[PDB]
Parts: C-alpha cells; structure tokens; sequence
RNA sequence: GGGUCGUUAGCUCAGUUGGUAGAGCAGUUGACUUUUAAUCAAUUGGUCGCAGGUUCGAAUCCUGCACGACCCACCA
RNA sequence: GGAGCGGUAGUUCAGUCGGUUAGAAUACCUGCCUGUCACGCAGGGGGUCGCGGGUUCGAGUCCCGUCCGUUCCGCCA
RNA sequence: CCUCGCAAGAGGUGCACAAUCGACCGAUCCUGAUGUCUUCGGAUGGAUUUGAGUAAGAGCAUAGCUGUUGGGACCCGAAAG
RNA sequence: GUCGAAUUUGGGUAUAGGGGCGAAAGACUAAUCGAACCAUCUAGUAGCUGGUUCCUGCCGAAGUUUCCCUCAGGAUAGCAGAAGCUCGUAUCAGUUUUAUGAGGUAAAGCGAAUGAUUAGAGGUUCCGGGGUCGAAAUGACCUUGACCUAUUCUCAAACUUUAAAUAUGUAAGAAGUCCUUGUUACUUAAUUGAACGUGGACAUUUGAAUGAAGAGCUUUUAGUGGGCCAUUUUUGGUAAGCAGAACUGGCGAUGCGGGAUGAACCGAACGUAGAGUUAAGGUGCCGGAAUACACGCUCAUCAGACACCACAAAAGGUGUUAG
RNA sequence: GUGAUUUCUGCCCAGUGCUCUGAAUGUCAAAGUGAAGAAAUUCAACCAAGCGCGGGUAAACGGCGGGAGUAACUAUGACU
RNA sequence: UUGACAUUGUGAAGAGACAUAGAGGGCUACCUUUAUAGUUUC
RNA sequence: GAAGACAUUGUCAGGUGGGGAGUUUGGCUGGGGCGGCACAUCUGUUAAACGAUAACGCAGAUGUCCUAAGGGGGGCUCAUGGAGAACAGAAAUCUCCAGUAGAACAAAAGGGUAAAAGCCCCCUUGAUUUUGAUUUUCAGUGUGAAUACAAACCAUGAAAGUGUGGCCUAUCGAUCCUUUAGUCCCUCGGAAUUUGAGGCUAGAGGUGCCAGAAAAGUUACCACAGGGAUAACUGGCUUGUGGCAGUCAAGCGUUCAUAGCGACAUUGCUUUUUGAUUCUUCGAUGUCGGCUCUUCCUAUCAUACCGAAGCAGAAUUCGGUAA
RNA sequence: GGUUGCGGCCAUAUCUACCAGAAAGCACCGUUUCCCGUCCGAUCAACUGUAGUUAAGCUGGUAAGAGCCUGACCGAGUAGUGUAGUGGGUGACCAUACGCGAAACUCAGGUGCUGCAAUCU
C-alpha cells in the first residue's frame, strides 16, 4: 500500500505531548554483529565437535513481512514506531490516487 | 482407527449430580468494570458522608 | 511415498536443469511479472525501454 | 473445515423483521435504564457497533453500569456444571425494559394500597395470587334454552 | 442400466430440486404433462376420476411416463383422441443419488469403500403423500366406463397400491356438480380458455360489467 | 457371457443436439479436343435394415430389434 | 472406479495461465514470369481462439458445467 | 455474650469467616514544592495501573495415612546400542 | 552327476567381527550369521501384553470438554470418594402456576418476493422473424418467437409473507416499598438528578404452587478420558446386527420374575427369614393356575398361534363371512 | 564392463558424472596487508584450491517423439 | 587436496603493486603512458 | 650419490569426502498406501425453531486488498423499464416519467444499509498515545478478532455528536535468539571516566503439522513389542451387482394382446458370483484348484404318468407331480 | 374542528383514478445590489409580502378499487405435535387415551389516532 511521507501523529517527549509532523520512514533491521552474548553463547556452542548444534528453520509458509513505520517527530526528533497490516507492494512516497479518470489504452 | 468423534451423552446426568449452583450474589456488588469517573465519585461521596455520620452523631 | 522428478528449462540463463524430491515437501516458486515496455533506441551494450 | 465465527449460524437472528426495514425508531433511545433494572435484549443487525453476541438474543438479565450510549448487563451462563456470571456492554439499541418487572412494580404499588385500605378496615388482607381455585357448586338454566342433542356424524367422501 | 425402483420408494431422505447448488441433472423422462383435447372448454367434460395415491412414497420419472403413455394409448384407440383431456398433476423434482461402483473385479482399483459417499445425480422423482393425487381425466359422464378401464390398466404401473376414485366437480375446477350448473344458469361465470373464469363480490363495479354482462341483469 | 458405441445414396463421409436431406467418389449426359484421357459443368440415385410413444410431425428423441466396433470379466 | 491434462485460419502450432491486440509455417487466392505447369517475384484475404453459462471497464485466455480426445493409478494379500 | 423482656420478641456488643469501599508499603506513569558543587534534590499530591504485600504476627520440628518427582522404583518381558 | 584334473583330501600355516574369507548365495566364519561368540555397561528402555496374594462394612464413577509429532498415551476440566469447616430452616429446586421475552423448525404458502415449473385464453409490436395480399407504406391479413394481463397444475436442506407443539430466558419483593431528608472532586439551567445513606413508617398470608433425610463452604486425591443398545428426531448410504449425530432411558457396573433360550426389551432392582398382596407374563399337558364364561371368524392333499423377535410384497380367487 | 567362435557394435555430450597441457580478476577461508578508531574492534581491497565460465569423452551412467495431408476404384501411403 | 605460519639457513639478479612529478585523453572519475626518493609481492 | 630450504613433518584454515559414522522419514485416514485436508480459520445448510453439536456430509471462501475503499461533514438517488433528441444503430451524450432497492457497498456467503453505511464534492489523520474492564472460541488459559468505557492529544462539523481502522461476521502467531523504539533511565559487584555489553517497558524478524522439532528412501534378508481397536480366507447381517420369479400388458406372432413371445413400467425372492460391512479369530481355524467319497437341495437336463400347443405324423416347444 | 412548527406510534396513515376546500394558515409565485452557491437565481443562498392565484402541493371526500389492518363455532379441532401403551398394521403409516394446537381459504367489520406550542370566521 501506499502512505504519504509526512503524518501528524501524537508525540511523547516530554516538551511534546501534542499532536506534530513525522517523517514516515520505513523500517529495516540492520546490521546484527557478534558481541551481543546470544551471538557470542551461539558461537562457543557451535565451535568443536556435534556440529550443527541449534535448529535451522526450514518450512516457510509466510510470502510477505508485516511493516513497520519509524517516524520522526519533527519538533523534539524523538522517535516511535507503527505496525500495519502485511502486504506485498508498498510505496513509503507519493503518487496518490486519480478520481475516476479512463484506463491506460 | 476410526474412534467415535464426539458426542453429549451421558453429560446433563453428570451436571445435575452436584447441580447447577448459582453464583451466590451478596449485596455490595463488586464495582470492577464499572464506569472510572462514576467509582471515583461515589468514592468522594463514602468518604464525606463517613466523615457526616461520625463527627456530628454523638 | 511418491517422489516427482522435473525437469526444468531455465528462464534466464537457459541450461537444462533437473531435480526429485518427495512431492508434500515445498520448493519455493519465484514469482513473476511482465513490465510490457516499449523500446525506444537501443543504446551501447544495454537496451532502453520505455514504461507508459 | 468447521466454522465458529462472532456470528455462526446467524441467517434469520438479526433478519431485520418483515417491512420493519431500517430507520432506528427513537422511543428506543429516550428509554431511560436505571443500574439494577431487568432487561430484555433483541439484537438488532440493522446497527452494527456494540452488538451482543448470537448466545445472548432473547436472554434477560439485569443492568449494572451506565454510560454514554450503552449498558453494562449480567447474564447468568450455563457451562459444564454450573452457572457463571457474564458482564455484556450492550449498545442501548439492543434493549428493551422487561415488561414484566414493571408488572411486578404495579403489583406491589396495588400492594401498599391494599395494606392501607385494609388498616382504616381493621387490619386482614388475604394479598398472594393463589390459582385457579376448582370452580364451585352453580345451578344452571334451562328455560329456552333446552338441550340441543347431538349425534356423531357418518364418514364422506367430497374429495 | 437403472437399479430397481425399491431402492427410492420411501422418502427416506430430505428434497433435493435442481438448484443453483445441484446441477447437470438426469433430465426427466415425461414432458407432456396433458393431453387429448387440451383445447377444451370446461362446459365440454363434465365427469372426472382421480387416480389417488393412498401411501405416502416416491414415483420415479419413468413410472409416471409408462402409466401416462399408457391410459393415452387405451383412451384414444378406444374413445376417440378428443373424448378426454388427460392431466397429470405431479411433477418429478427431487432428485436421486447413486454411489456406483466397478462389477467384474474391483478389490485393487476399488474407489475406496464407504469413502466420499455423497452420490451425483441418477434420474428424477415425484414426492408424493397419502390421499394425493396423480392423473385427472374429466369427460363426458357416458364415458366413464373407458377411464375407469385406462387408469386401471395404468395403476399397475407404479410402485405400491393407489386407488381410483371418483369426483364431481367438472373435475378439473373446484366447486361441485349442481352448484357449477347453478352457476352456469345464473351468469356467475365467463369460459376463458381451457379453465374457467368466475364473478365476483370484491373488484371495482367497472370491470365486472364488460366482463361480466350477464349477472345483474333482468334479461340474463 | 455382460456394459458402451455405431449402423447414411452404387461405395465413402457430414448428419440438425426434433420439419425433408449436404459433400466426395462412381455412373450417365453435354462442353473441350483430330479422337481421347485429365479437366469443366449438369443430372441420376437416398423410408439411414424392423416396432412403440409423436414435438403438428421423428431414420435425426427415446427404448426395444439383428449385423459390426470398443471395454470388461473366478481365486490363492 | 477415480485423479490430472488438452481444446485455436483448410492442417501443424506459438498466442494465451499477464485481460483493456489473434501471430508464424504451410495451404488458398490474385497478378507476374513461362510455349504450359512447377520454382521463384509482388501483393491479398481467411480463425465467434471446441460448445454453453457465469464473474468481469473488458474474457480468447478468470470460474463452473456438459462436450470430444491424451495421460496417471489399478499396490499388500 | 450482655441488657430489657414471664415467654414471644426487642436493643447493645459484635470473634472467625464472606462480600465490599477506603488507608498504607513497593514497581510502573504522572507531579514537581522548600532547598540547590545549577544538576543534584526530592516534599506534598495523584492514577480504569500492577505485587506471591501491611492492615496487632502463626511458625518451627518430629511422627502417620495419602499423592508427586528423581531414582533398578509394583514384578517379569525386547528388537537393539 | 562328475571321476586326470579349475580334482579330492591329511598335517602345518595365514586371515578375526560392523572385521575376515567369499568361481557371489548375503553364502561361510565350531547345529549361531542381513554382522559370531563370552563377560560387563544392565535390573538398559517399553505411551504395549501377562500377572499383581485376607474378610467385612459404607460411599461409589467414567468412556465426554480443551491442548499435545495426540489418535492404544498424557495434561486438562467433568464425574467419584475421603477430610472436614461455617452455620441451623437458611436460600434453593433436572418441577408446575401467573406473567412476560426470544426463537424461525414440523405445518403452510406460493392467482405473495426468491427461484423451480403444466396448460391453454386474451392482449402486444411501429419495439422479432416466416408467409399470403402489394412497385412501396409508422402496410390488409395468417404463422410462430419472445413480452404484457388475468387465470391455471406443480414445488424447495442451502425460498418465505405466515407460523405451531416440545424444549428455553427472566420476575414473583427485607439486599423490599414508601416518607423525610444527609454525600460528592460525577452529572443539572436548578441542593435537578446520581449512587450511597442516618432517621421514621410497613410485618405474621413477607407478598403463587409443591418440596426441602439439613443449608451453605473449603481442601485434597483415586480411577477415568476405546464405549454400546433402545423409544422418538435425524445425515451419508440400495441397504446393513453399517457408518455419524440429537433428547431421555438403560447396559457396562445388575442379580431377581417374564420374554423357551438372549447384556441392553417388559416387569421390578436385590441385608437375612416368615407371612400376606400383586407386577409383567400366563392358566390342555410338559409347569404353578378355569379342558372357565360369553358372542362370532376360519378347513388350509404347504393352517394359525400375542410386542422387541427371528420376515414377506405387488397382484389375484361366485372358498366363506359381514357391508 | 562383457562373456567361446561367426557376424555385426548405428544416432545422441542436453542431464549426470569423469576429465582439460584451459582462460578470468564472477565467487571466494585462514593468516598477511591498508584505512579508521583511545583500544577491543570496525571497514576495505588483495585472494589458494575448488565452485562457477568454456572444451573433450557413451564397449561412462544412460537415452534414442508426435500430428496432419496426399497414387486415375476401394484401401494403403514411397511423397509433402 | 590446497593455502598460511613453524620446520629455517646463506645469496644473486630480473619483474609486478602502493606514494609524488611529466605526457598523449573522454570543467573530470579514469584510460593509456615515462620519471623520482621508500617500501613491499613475486 | 641424488635432492635441497623445496619436500617431508607439526599446527590452523577452505574445499572434497554414502568410503564411513549417527540420525531420519508427521497426523487425520469406513485397513494401509496412492488421493484429499475435513490439520489454523470464515459463510450458508446439514442441526432436529435459544445455545450446544458428528461424519472423507452438501455448496462456497481465507494467507490478500485499501492514505483511502480510513475518519468527519455536505449535496444528491440506485438497477430497470417507458417516452423522446443531428450523425445514433442493441447499446456513446442529454431530458422528463415511473421506479422499496430488483443496484452499489475491495474480495466467499449471509445479514445490514435509501435526505443512507450507496454515488459525487469539501477538509483531514483516531489505521494516534497510557493502561485496564469486557465478549467470542474457552480450561473460562493463550493467540487472533471484537464491545463498552476512562485519561490524554487530535479530526470534522454550524452544532448535537461522531471517530482508538476498513458497516458486520474470516484475513493470522508462544519461549530463546537478533533487531528497533522509548525512558537517556538501572548493572559491569575494589573506584571512576569513556567504548562495549547486559537489563526494563512497546513492537518487528517465524514456526500454514497454523498452542510453535532442524530432517529422504528401501526391505521378498528382515526383526521386536503388540493389535481382531485393523486388511487379506471362512462365518455372519446386507443386498446394489449377479442369478431367478412374478404382476401389467404396447407390439410380434398372415388374421388374432397373453400357442410361444413380450417393450415401457413394476413387486419380489435368492446366498451359487462380486461388492459393502468390520461383529468373531493376529499366544495363527493350514489360504486356489484338481483327485477321491458321502450325503443334501431344488429353480427338472434325461427317465414314469400327465395337460397346453401356431400339436395331422415325426420332431419340438410351454407347463404340472416328482429328486 | 381547521391550519402551522415540533413530534410518538409507524400503511386502520400507503398507492391507483377522480371530485370539494369559506377564514387564516401554509403553499406556489415576484426579484438578484449585498452574504452565498450553481454549467444554469432550476436547486440552495439572500431581498421583497409588495406584483398574482387555490392550477398544483397540503387537507378532506368518493370506489361492491389494490393494499393494509381487525375479528369471526370461516375453514378446523383440519394439519401438526408433547406424553403412553406386549395398540392395529407385512410395512408405509394409522387409530386410540391424556393434553397442546396452526397457515391458506371463506365471511364480515375498519381505511389513522394522538401529544407539545401557536394561531384561525
């Protein structure tokens, strides 16, 4: 689905406590590095003789990934997040939608 | 395997073998769920009409 | 328990592939689309198509 | 597979009733529901919000809370062994008043009445409803009015 | 071909019409319904017989085509093909169900048992009650002897016993014998096609003049 | 042995899923040619082997019917 | 006794499962070449995408039923 | 239990217990006062919030039926490793 | 069968177990081989079989719920016990009454919508074709073809105006009603409402019947979690002593009288005896009991004989009887 | 692997293997190298063999099709 | 099987790669191209 | 003598590695498999008029879609038919009349909807933040979905109000681990600072076997535990199918329904075929046939006595008593 | 009693085809500078009760009208159904007792009532 970049949602952040803009940016994990213990308790565990130690996954019956929408709060940049319904297309832009006009030839 | 699937047999004669009891109401119901400000009020209230009864009848 | 033995011409690159596997198990499908573009000049060593 | 959704089995529950189509008549919304009064609830499909579930059409129960455009009911559920005791929030729309609880009130109101009547009397009432008591010994009428004798009547065809 | 009529003979089971949900039928096997003089003025045949089904059951679609081509063919070699106007007043809406299995050797390749039982469609029948009736006749009152011969002949082509009444009426209306010529003599009826129209005491005074000019009047 | 399907003009083939039969080949007749053949055109031949209902009426619907073509046939 | 597949110019087939278009080869037709036919040169038409229904801005491809053909199973006794 | 009542009853006190509305203690989320190495500090006041709480302790140790768990675990019984 | 050699064999000697040797059969390896043997780890493990040791007394089930790599199992709730605790005619009751709610099934209905459908009648067209009358016509007239109007015969688990019976919710008051008035940070234009109250009244028909071998309340734990038959309702199935449900009853777990016999049918449920009375069934004899009483029906060179239940059909017959 | 002699062993290197005196900077571990950072460390290029890209090989495993039309009776179809 | 470090030593050349300068190119990344004081990989 | 800091050897690293090791291979399932999913869900019906309900019962549906198809207001009335207007025709645009919904509401099906929840416009983020209470499926746990509220801060509207996603019923996930958001808070336990890491509250990354394991075969060499809960032989009930018999009688039979036949229909019987079933047997009833030998049954092939004949004789047909 | 504004119940009020309406009431109807909104002063906006009507609307009446309603020993104790029987029936089913009880049809009767405020010969 389509949202536009800009919402003004309520903010909590002391100074705020209103409604203000956001910029409505997409969320996406990261980079997930060693160091973090569960990585690290993994590692040790893997490390010498059995072999693969912990389950691998295998039987995938999701296509999609629900979304999540980081927002800024314009005003104090302090940040929160929003979880909507899956789906398979989405556009965080524009290109909002035409009345009623004909159909492309 | 076929193993019967389900049925209600034999479970009404269960259920009256101890009964039915019903739920044993007391007065001074429980005020859970019921409206906050109304609850916040009529607390307002016991405490000032307390404060009536035993201050001035004695 | 019956297995499934394809064989599989490859969209893209074009080699003849193979494969068996018991047929419950999943193999994952691609999913695919047709973009209908028009061409315009062909430019260097890539193409240049033009959506509506 | 098998199905249980909110409105299983639901076709001809909240059919909106013959020619009774639509347009919320607005006695229902001035109806006043005081907490302790018995009602009576007929789920209403031509209003969606604050709806009752299936189980709960033509059950009684009595009202608890208040408050902007709903009521708070108890019902008394059946399951496995026991009784146990629910908590609706039913959208006023749903409801009615139980008829016979007021019923009941203009008894007792006939009641205190009797009591007051019976006091500048000189006191003995005789109030409880007893039943139909075996109707007692009469002496008819014939005069013109005789016997009219009948007799069992032989089998026909007309068909 | 066509497993014996004992199987569907009681209802045994709920209705099950051609509908939205059940499709691609057996089609049924009697299509006229009528005949004789169909084209007859109610004035023309006054006498009529039933053939009154007197056990509440099931007739299947080809006992109700043999039966009917049968009373025709005993009614118009004999009488004359325009001494009669012959109804039949049932029609074959439920609907049969066959399982079907292989015959010769079936153990391997067997279509497994009692599994996936719900049959599809076999051929069409007639629900059909205690005192209901199948066939009218109605013809001239010196004919009766030729009916009574055609439906006895043709109840022997169905399953159980049903017997064979006679009616009054001008049977294929209601309202009986005398009170029908009542009628008649008075003007309190006008012969539409086939069937007969009747006065009435309800509708706007207009339109029972052009219809009806006879009634009210002194001079009919 | 039984279930299914089909039997059409001299021979073969559509038949329309119910009101008059179409097409090919064959035969005859004319055109053409010095004769012919090939070709071109025109005609001749049809109750679809026998019953019952019959849509006004049926080879074409259905069931019987005799000659073919398919599919099935103990068991351990 | 069931499951899956196929369906298009006169023929073999793409198109088609992607819905707001029917393409190839051969055959057919016309003119040309040639003494005449073939080959060739230059042009031209021809398919309600088997039938019937439904969903659909739009169905040939989307769903359901006949319809005619091709495949798979028929294992343990 | 006391009081009055010849008794019937009435009135007072009402343990344990049951329901409830409060008070407090902690966490949570607000509030932020007098003071302030000016970033410390936490008063008082709150809240459809929550805790296995306090609200004049009820525990400890041995012993007996019972039921649980780990154990050769009611007794016998593999194919195996 | 082969019998001069790829021969047969003695002794010595070599190869050792998931290893050997194998002209290959998974053959052979001390009657053991699709992985020898002996000991130990080991009393391995077993949601599966088998057994599981004295008497009497009391109470006495389940085979259903939800979850599980669950479908022979376990957790779970339910049923059952034992321990009691708090009170002492409470407030309740597998029930009726009076009252009032909800229901969309059996029925009915379709000249009422929704569809399914038999027939003709009359209209209609310039707004469908095929004809005759005409060079043509928003044409003179027939044949159909849909439409329209009034009628017709028929229907429906997934159609309905209507709408039962049976089952079902709630009230039948002390925690009540009224009169005066207090409370508040809620609500009101308003000490109006609001919920909660002190005070005063109204009680022995305190507000329908009948019943209450006490009422309520907590603990803990056993076995169980394979069911089955019968009346009626009912789905698949040609049908089944088949399969699957609904409401009660049974049987499991239960003997006794009667169904000749039979788990479930009828009768009726058992402490040990005597008496008397019957239930269901019977009463020629085998059996205890009337070859009782009364009115009739039947002649069977295949009689008939009492439910569940051990069969019978469509069709006939001046055999007979009555209408 | 086949299984005396005789006679013959056709076509297929796409799949799967096997193989190549085979190119490249696609993929690329560890160490080593460079940058950044107070350091742990982070990021980077470099990069063995293989994998991939191409070449060979079938007494290597193996495999080796449909549908129409057409001869001057009918049929059949060298031929298309 | 291949790589690295260790086994572990003595030498000689000849070449490539990182940092500064000069040219011939499509303000400008690079592309081909010579030179310098150092290091390094062969 | 060769060979030379190379090999060899040691340690790490990547490849290769059924040669070997361990382990594996789901459930439901009118036996098993093959087939489906009835394994998480939703609609209508089955369902027996509250709820509750089964089957591999019936007809369908889901893993999506939508910054508007959400939210508020305003304006208007839809499908269809009638009658008309250049090109205009079954349909292109317009206009009036009728028009209880025959339309349209993202998607199945059922509800619901008419100054509307439908269509056109206007302004917008309530598809927002904090935490409870509640209903559904229920063990009264979860998960999902929903309802009524509070306390905020907003939306729109003139206002009354209405709004915490899509008019309603489906549209979706636990632990551990990673990651983000917040409070910029608490710990690194000899003391600090800064990196790093670990904690708290709210989400995301997925387990469709959908209350959530990382998993391919084969056995005719097989094995153990068990199973009549369950197949294959017999027996049983049942009959579709098989066989056999009627009743009716259209037609055949030159003429003529029934000498002999006998369509379309129809009511049976049979346990000799095959199926359907799973009650009995899995601590085993020896499972096809042929041989051999006994009886039994007729539904009568032949033989005795008969009647019927489309019986002149002969032959042959139909029937009756007869095993 | 009529009529207006606001209603409650929601057709005994709706629909079809006609005819009556004095008083006031609405009602149509006149006009576009301003506020306002439309393709268009039709709609809605504003300005005039002045320039004109009862033609429509609205109200009331009529029709052996449709429809709707209300009741009836009207059908009909009809179907149907709870309870019982070692009741009948080869069965399908049916009768019996204790009870409960419909729909269509047919007939007759009705065609809005009524609350709040204001106003009318």
């Amino acid at each position: 689905v389509n949202v536009p970049k800009t919402r003004k949602t309520y903010c909590k952040g002391k100074t705020c406590r209103k409604h203000t803009q956001h910029k409505v940016t997409q969320y996406k994990a990261g980079k997930a590095s060693l160091f973090a213990q569960g990585k690290r308790r993994y590692d040790r565990k893997q490390s010498g003789f059995g072999g693969q130690t912990k389950p691998v996954f295998h039987k995938k019956a999701k296509t999609t990934k629900k979304v999540v929408l980081r927002l800024e709060c314009v005003k104090c940049k302090t940040r929160a997040q929003l979880t909507l319904k899956r789906c398979k297309h989405f556009e965080l832009g524009g290109e909002k939608k035409q009345k009623g006009q004909a159909l492309q030839f | 395997a076929k193993s019967k699937n389900h049925t209600a047999h034999n479970q009404t004669r269960k259920a009256h073998r101890n009964g039915i009891k019903k739920p044993k109401t007391y007065k001074y119901p429980s005020l859970k769920g019921v409206d906050p400000k109304f609850r916040r009020n009529h607390k307002h209230a016991l405490h000032g009409t307390a404060k009536a009864l035993a201050a001035a009848k004695k | 328990h019956a297995k499934v033995h394809l064989v599989a011409i490859d969209i893209f690159t074009g080699k003849k592939l193979e494969d068996l596997s018991p047929s419950t198990h999943n193999m994952e499908v691609p999913v695919v689309k047709r973009n209908e573009y028009q061409l315009l000049d062909i430019d260097d060593g890539f193409l240049s198509l033009m959506n509506m | 597979g098998k199905s249980h959704g909110y409105r299983s089995r639901t076709r001809y529950m909240f059919q909106r009733d013959f020619r009774k189509h639509g347009a919320v008549h607005l006695s229902t919304y001035l109806k006043v529901y005081k907490v302790g009064d018995i009602v009576d609830i007929k789920a209403n499909g031509s209003i969606q919000k604050g709806m009752p579930h299936k189980f709960y059409q033509g059950k009684t129960g009595v009202v608890y809370n208040v408050t902007k455009s709903s009521v708070g009911v108890i019902i008394n559920k059946m399951v496995g062994n026991r009784y146990l005791e629910k908590r609706l929030n039913l959208r006023v729309e749903h409801i009615k008043h139980s008829k016979c609880r007021q019923e009941f009130l203009e008894r007792v109101k006939a009641n205190a009445a009797k009591r007051a009547e019976a006091k500048a009397q000189g006191v003995a009432v005789q109030l409880k409803r007893q039943p139909a008591q075996p109707r007692e010994s009469r002496i008819v009428s014939t005069e013109g009015n005789v016997p009219q004798t009948l007799a069992p009547v032989p089998y026909e065809t007309f068909i | 071909a066509r497993r014996p009529a004992r199987c569907y003979r009681y209802q045994k089971n709920k209705p099950y019409p051609k509908s939205r949900y059940n499709r691609a039928v057996p089609d049924s096997k009697i299509r006229i319904y009528d005949l004789g003089k169909k084209k007859a003025t109610v004035d023309e045949f006054p006498l009529c017989v039933h053939l009154v089904s007197n056990e509440l059951e099931q007739l299947s679609s080809e006992a109700l085509e043999a039966a009917r081509i049968c009373a025709n063919k005993y009614m118009t070699t004999v009488s004359g093909r325009d001494a009669f106007h012959l109804r039949v007043r049932v029609h074959p809406f439920h609907v049969l169900r066959i399982n079907k299995m292989l015959s010769c050797a079936g153990a391997d390749r067997l279509q497994q048992g009692m599994r996936g039982a719900w049959g599809k469609p076999h051929g069409l029948a007639a629900r059909v009650d205690i005192g209901q009736i199948i066939f009218s006749v109605r013809t001239k009152d010196s004919n009766k002897d030729v009916v009574v011969e055609g439906l006895r002949r043709a109840r022997y082509k169905f399953p159980g016993q049903q017997k064979i009444i006679l009616s009054k009426k001008w049977g294929f209306t209601n309202l009986d014998r005398p009170e029908y010529l009542k009628k008649r003599e008075a003007g309190e009826v006008k012969d539409d096609g086939a069937f007969v129209k009747f006065l009435s005491k309800k509708g706007s005074l207009e339109n029972n003049i052009r219809e009806f000019p006879e009634y009210f009047a002194a001079q009919a």
